[PDB]
């Protein structure tokens, strides 16, 4: 949108005064104007979603100061660096693993869900976690398993004892924990808050379960086998 | 082998569901070198000659040559001294309906002045940088599209008061 | 911005006209004029989410009467109180909580995807659930299965055979429907469409499992004990 | 005004585009007047005569007359006396594709045998509901789609053992 506008002289006669004139009002009154842009665009700004869940490049949002992941409950993505600041005391419980935060809107301000999933660099460690929070209070994280690829996951390269994550897995080339002579097989892991374990193990190579369990000495059982002939 | 009429009646309710992607585009805003007699057009090209802008087809519809007395009552247009009806997609059939209608007006400047010899109509027209409005000038188009239907004619001229309207009506098999 | 004009009556010379002429001709062509900013402004108004997922403040959006939650097809989302919950015809089979419906859009208005999550400080309680709908069609309701801070749930003071969810947990302090002799243990539960069971629990002292069945139309068997010596 | 040959390459892709729904169909299973000389086909209809049935396509694909060297490693056909050669949709525009190769042929019985005098294609096909064999006689399509191509050919027998392949070449405006 443009006026073309001649300043008007002395020396002017009332017809270039007239043409100014005309000029100002059809720019004004053409079809589709600047008033019938601005009362469309004001009619389009109150429907418009007028608060950010992204940055204005589509990235994450910042954030204020904090404490806690529950101090962020603004709606949208946020995202975190530093091991140095990545302290903060309502995380989840397992190790540093690095994450990005939705935080999800409720009825009001005060109160968000929050949900979690992990960064920074390599593969498999990841979770996906979700929790409920209001005011400052909330509940526990609640983790969520998923199949890799549509399989059980394989585990190797550790002893089988030092995984404390219930669920299924394969495990395989095991540095120890294992029955005698039983290389491999699907491990059933169950833990509780007090510390109590019931290891499944079962032997991929013949069908047999070996059971062993946790309670809070430190130590597992030795392997209670199935039974046989 | 052959194709049917029907075939086409249906080809031409596919080009009419096109019709929001479809804009008048002229061009040849310099001379033939017969001003008078134009060369035929060539149906190889791809876009128009010195391309003045593209214009949103103001109006897309199956039409067929009208016939009395039974369209006497009904929604007349006149074009090239002929005169034309209306029909609608879930009617082509009973109606006989081969024919697209493609019709823009150019009002005044908004396009750039000045004369043009050819007029043209694409398809899947699609302009760049987000931008809303059914007047295009080259440098804001993204992708062309497809150039369905186009013609060489006279030269014309265009000042600030006249609307060129441009329009065509149009078969996908004209002569088989 | 602003224009300043004086009104011309019919008593000014052509010079007041002039002059009144040329101050709108500047005011509408300077730099950055009311038309290049307007320009400006339909330019970026283009490029934004141009519905609403949130209210203008970031919270939950406001929801007509809906009978049943495939009623809800706008994306965005909606805050679910308890009482609203109960009476919804297509809700979830659980206790009543209140919920935030987030919707996904899809190819279409007719359909969506709905998530739901329920808000509730009790680790028990919070779940998630999701599904897909088509016209008055949907799936039913999944339920996602979780660990609370990565270990299996603990339930307790109740009769075991009450428990009715499929999956594993720490079960203590059982009123009963216990097996004989047994004090606590991990508690593996399967269940399905048709009201089968299979209960395996293991004493968490022993190391010994016991099963148990129920039928589609009967309570459990006791429990069978593993094969001993 | 002029349809352009990439508007008739677009009208094949596009038909090409419908593969999925598209059938073989056979019927006049009575002879003739002239059981020498069929009679010339009417472009008017909507069906064949004393329909046999209805066979899904197995070839659907745009065609154009072969050129050596270059097309020596390309899809040779033989058809009508002449060498062809198949294009794919992504190439259409880039080959100048605008005929388009229908094909199938009914294994024995699969339709009731007998003999056949009329050949055609459908697309937009539907049958009744739950019927997924690609065998289908009248009385077990739901919707015809449309008839887009027909001919009326002397006879041919059908029999369990034999394969009865029919095919043609065909262009959107055969004429221009």
């Amino acid at each position: 949108m443009a006026l073309n506008f001649t300043t008007i002289t002395e020396n002017n006669v009332i017809r270039d005064l007239t043409t100014q004139v005309n000029n100002i009002g059809e720019e004004l009154t053409k079809e589709r104007n600047i008033f019938d842009i601005t009362d469309d665009l004001v009619y389009n700004f109150n429907k418009s979603q007028k608060i950010k869940l992204t940055d204005d490049k589509g990235l994450t949002k910042s954030y204020g100061n904090i404490t806690a992941l529950r101090d962020i409950k603004e709606p949208g993505y946020y995202y975190i660096g530093a091991r140095t600041l990545a302290t903060l005391l309502d995380r989840p419980d397992m190790e540093s693993l690095d994450v990005v935060l939705h935080v999800v809107p409720l009825d009001t301000s005060s109160k968000v869900v929050q949900h979690l999933y992990t960064l920074s660099t390599n593969n498999n460690q990841i979770k996906m976690l979700y929790r409920f929070v209001s005011g400052n209070s909330s509940s526990e994280w609640q983790f969520i398993q998923g199949l890799p690829s549509n399989k059980n996951a394989v585990i190797s390269g550790t002893n089988i004892l030092d995984i404390a994550s219930p669920g299924v897995y394969f495990v395989m080339g095991m540095t120890g924990g294992m029955p005698s002579g039983v290389s491999s097989g699907f491990l059933d892991l169950s833990v509780d808050a007090n510390d109590n374990r019931l290891a499944r193990l079962t032997d991929a190579e013949t069908g047999k379960e070996y059971t062993s369990i946790k309670k809070p000495t430190g130590t597992y059982t030795a392997w209670k086998k199935e039974f046989e002939p | 082998a052959i194709a049917t009429y029907n075939s086409h009646v249906e080809l031409a309710k596919y080009l009419v569901s096109k019709a929001d992607s479809v804009y008048l585009t002229i061009g040849k805003s310099t001379p033939w070198s017969n001003e008078t007699n134009p060369p035929q057009p060539d149906e190889n090209a791809t876009v128009l000659q010195e391309v003045i802008g593209y214009k949103k087809a103001t109006k897309v519809t199956l039409v067929r040559p009208s016939k009395s007395p039974e369209d006497d009552n009904k929604n007349l247009i006149s074009y090239g001294n002929k005169s034309w009806v209306e029909v609608t997609p879930e009617n082509a059939k009973a109606e006989g309906a081969k024919w697209v209608y493609l019709e823009s007006s150019i009002v005044g400047d908004e396009l750039p002045l000045g004369t043009y010899r050819q007029v043209g109509f694409v398809m899947d027209l699609v302009a760049k940088s987000g931008i809303s409005k059914f007047n295009l000038v080259p440098s804001e188009v993204e992708s062309t599209g497809t150039l369905l239907f186009f013609d060489n004619k006279q030269f014309q001229n265009r000042s600030e008061q006249t609307t060129a309207k441009e329009r065509f009506i149009v078969e996908v098999d004209p002569n088989s």
